[PDB]
């Protein structure tokens, strides 16, 4: 449940929904949001592991 | 109400904006491939496990 619930979180960023920075925002800060969101998925799975 | 939610916070149900009715949304179908060998040297026959 902690693992399925930790994906609504920002991780700093603006929001945790991809289409929307994908279609209101451009690519070049796009880059940096979806590599915030990747990090901390990735260090989520990692401690659930 | 328009529409309903799930524990985990995502979406199930959905009232028409048209027609005034009521719909229920799941994902289509996903799973993982597994494959059943022999040994190399055996056979080259194998099966699929979805
Ligand atoms: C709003 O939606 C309703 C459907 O609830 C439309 O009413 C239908 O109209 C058709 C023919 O035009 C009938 O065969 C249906 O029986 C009607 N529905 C019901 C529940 O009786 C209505 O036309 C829509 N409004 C607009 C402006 O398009």
């Amino acid at each position: 449940n902690t693992l399925v619930k930790q994906l609504s979180s920002k991780f700093g960023a603006i929001s945790s929904v991809l289409n929307d920075i994908f279609s209101r925002l451009d690519p070049p800060e796009a880059e940096v949001q979806i590599d915030r969101l990747i990090t901390g998925r990735l260090q989520s799975l990692q401690t659930y592991v | 109400q328009q529409f309903g939610r799930d524990i985990a916070d995502t979406t199930d149900a959905v009232r028409d904006p048209q027609t005034l009715e009521i719909l229920d949304i799941t994902p289509c179908s996903f799973g993982g491939v597994s494959v059943i060998t022999p040994g190399t040297n055996t056979s080259n026959q194998v099966a699929v496990l979805y």
